[PDB]
């Protein structure tokens, strides 16, 4: 799971970590967090030095 | 209303630059590896079939 | 103790509030769990077992 | 507000004196000494004439969506009239980003108090008292 | 020469008791689990107007596109119909009623891959 | 490249012999072990009424929504239906006897993926 | 006021920020959030509706002659309402233990700003600014 | 023995609203990840010719030949066609407005292997 | 329990442009990859024969038997047919244009097992 | 930086062309987060932790 598609680290992330913008002064992001329905985001895969 | 950063932002102090210089888009480079390499002795020259 | 939160998103010079940790309990209170079996001395004498 | 000396124009020091001095989010485009009141959940937004809207003075410029810190009541603060103060005048916010006597507002108490006085356009020395609300 | 049994993938249905003389059921392929779906009944306990629409929002209906697709009059029940909804491409299926009085809807087919 | 055998469904099928003058079939997707079914015949020794109902609840029929899809005349069979109900939608289908003594029902179909 | 995380209850925390907590004595037994006012000398009880009655709201449970420590005007509060609130509305002492607004009560002015906003019985956030004695 | 649940294929659709008077939806089988295209469904806000082309280019649309298919008039739906294209075979289905307006198209069928 | 969706099929469609007031499309099962092939759509541009001819040479068209299966008049689509040829069996459709003008035919189906 | 690009080709004794180095900037601006809590020693000395 850390050694996948010539990844070398998972970063498992929380479901309330994203700024959905419910919580006070925090002003929401522009996507959906999740894995369960049309533009729910579920993952990103990237180069952790950019 | 005190001293404070969006008040001075650009009149006490700067902004920070980064000191790194962060790269483009770098293309894979195989073609010496890919083939046979000639070093020539010549910018023109021929090779037998 | 109380979940894990998200600091807060604030201005310069503004007072940082409480959201101090809390606290609550789950109170056991132990019920007694109880079996009984009587058996008399011409049963007990008479069975194999 | 702003304080020109020669070819110069500096910002003025929206806080006298106080600790009232708390965090809410801007919901408006808000400038330095300018009067707010609460438009949402810890939101706040310039007042509008004549009271029921007023929490404190933005303390310094912020865009939109933007942490704001506010000087609240129990703070000194230097703030622009729209009309001449005398001390002693109740003042509250004109709808203008700036400041009026409760005597020319429709509204019958104010939020600060004039302690050193002003003319039309300039910077009075006042004290936040109060704050106001939706009283229906 | 391997030999396999088909069972035909998952059932949809939505449904609505009681809904009033001008309002409607919306049936919504975010409901169902592959995220697409094929309509092939539609049950209806008096006139209905049947009407596909595109959302202009990935997640609420956001009217875009609508077309009325038919009229059905009185009780009853349309069969062997292909319907197709899906939510990536945002469409929406809406039965509403017309007739002077509370109706029951049941809509049923099955699920598709997006 | 790879050639595979294709044998379709699994059979399913709810019957009743001489149900009564006023009394009904009711199928149940609960009886299917996949837990949906799609009925394509139904026979009938007499008149019937077929409705189509949504519970309240989860395992018995308490009513909710009901449609009566259509009436048969006579003796015979309708073949080629896709009447469809599930267990955890909370589905069913009865089929009420109206000629006025007593009839043999037959139902068949296949099971669907829940 | 009470917090759900799952199938708990936690105790709300009464005090947001402020430092205007003062040493009193419980006239009767009082509860966290309780607004409260003079019934003796240095001496508070629960407040009745309609204004007059309101020094600050009690931070912790007391039994009746205890020392109560009290959050006055200055302080931001976590409340319980017996209404819905907006962000802006003017909340006094209902008599039932709990605020309502201003527009409810047969008063015309508040002792807190309402900050964040929650329905009748839920927990909302307010800054205390005034005190209501006794006008006769 | 070996029983495996089958999903009954892969979702494709192509929409607009308010196409002008004279103005088409070009569904192309680019935007198909099997490559290939079947539509089942035209439903049309009004009146629209459906246009079957082959491309003389690879990937732009460059008119070899066309064929008229059918002329539908008012608004409705068209359904269980098996209107076919792909990209290799370079086939495109163009749906044109014919009414005295803008119209709203919805087209939709499922994705076949290229 | 294990579930699979389906992708239906491989794409074929043989089409030309302007051909002559007696010329033909030669529908031919060796451009399938699957070597054979099912063609269920006929767009013609015009009146056209649709001919099916098997052939006494493993590789080229010389006619061994041939049946005219249909005459089509007009501009217009015949849909959901299953005419059906196969290299193996030596089977070629002919469309032959019989409008006294150039046209365009574009016939698609699907490729079936050898 | 921008993206690697190509060297041109050239012919011999031709004066080499620019396409150097070419630079932009990404914007950061950061927020403010805070989290507060506040005990009486009462408490500080009987509580268990
Ligand atoms: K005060
Ligand atoms: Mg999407
Ligand atoms: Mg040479
Ligand atoms: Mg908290
Ligand atoms: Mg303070
Ligand atoms: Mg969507
Ligand atoms: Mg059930
Ligand atoms: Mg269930
Ligand atoms: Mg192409
Ligand atoms: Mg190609
Ligand atoms: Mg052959
Ligand atoms: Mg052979
Ligand atoms: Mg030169
Ligand atoms: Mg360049």
């Amino acid at each position: 799971v850390g050694d996948i598609a010539g990844l070398d680290m998972h970063a498992a992330m929380s479901s309330a970590t994203y700024d959905d913008g419910t919580d006070i002064g925090w002003s929401g992001g522009s996507e959906t967090w999740g894995f369960s329905s049309d533009g729910d985001k579920g993952a990103v895969v990237y180069d952790r030095d950019n | 209303f005190a001293a404070s950063d969006p008040e001075y932002v650009d009149t006490l102090f700067r902004e920070q630059l980064l000191e790194v210089v962060m790269e483009g888009r770098e293309l894979r480079k195989v073609a010496r590896e890919a083939s046979n390499v000639i070093n020539a002795n010549t910018r023109v020259g021929d090779v037998p079939i | 103790a109380s979940d894990e939160e998200f600091a807060r998103p604030t201005g310069q010079g503004a007072e940082i509030r409480d959201d101090g940790e809390t606290y609550t309990t789950v109170a056991w209170n132990a019920t007694k769990l109880t079996e009984g079996s009587r058996v008399t001395d011409e049963m007990r004498d008479q069975a194999m077992v | 507000a702003t304080e020109t000396q020669g070819e110069h124009t500096f910002p003025v020091e929206v806080l006298i004196s106080g600790e009232e001095l708390r965090g809410y989010t801007a919901g408006e485009a808000l400038s330095a000494g300018e009067p707010v009141y609460l438009s949402g959940d810890y939101e706040v937004s310039a007042s509008s004439a004549d009271g029921g809207e007023f929490l404190g003075v933005n303390l310094y410029d912020v865009a939109s969506g933007e942490p704001v810190a506010l000087a609240g009541d129990d703070c000194e603060v230097r703030v622009e009239v729209s009309e001449q103060v005398t001390a002693n005048d109740e003042i509250l916010p004109d709808g203008l980003g700036t400041f009026e006597t409760v005597a020319t507002s429709a509204a019958s108490a104010g939020v600060a108090i004039v302690q050193e006085g002003a003319a039309s356009g300039e910077v009075c020395e006042a004290y936040i008292f109060a704050v106001q609300g939706t009283t229906a | 020469t391997d030999t396999i049994v088909n069972v035909q993938g998952s059932f949809f249905s939505a449904s609505a008791s009681g809904v009033a003389d001008t309002e409607s059921l919306l049936i919504d392929p975010q409901d169902a689990k592959f995220g697409a779906i094929e309509i092939h009944n539609i049950a209806h306990g008096g006139s209905v107007d049947v009407e596909l629409l595109t959302s202009s929002d990935d997640t609420e209906l956001v009217e875009d596109a609508a077309v009325t697709l038919d009229s059905f009059t009185g009780e009853g029940i349309s069969q062997g119909n292909q319907i197709e909804a899906s939510d990536n491409t945002n469409t929406y299926i809406r039965i509403t009623n017309t007739s002077g009085g509370a109706i029951d809807i049941i809509a049923t087919g099955r699920e598709v891959s997006q």
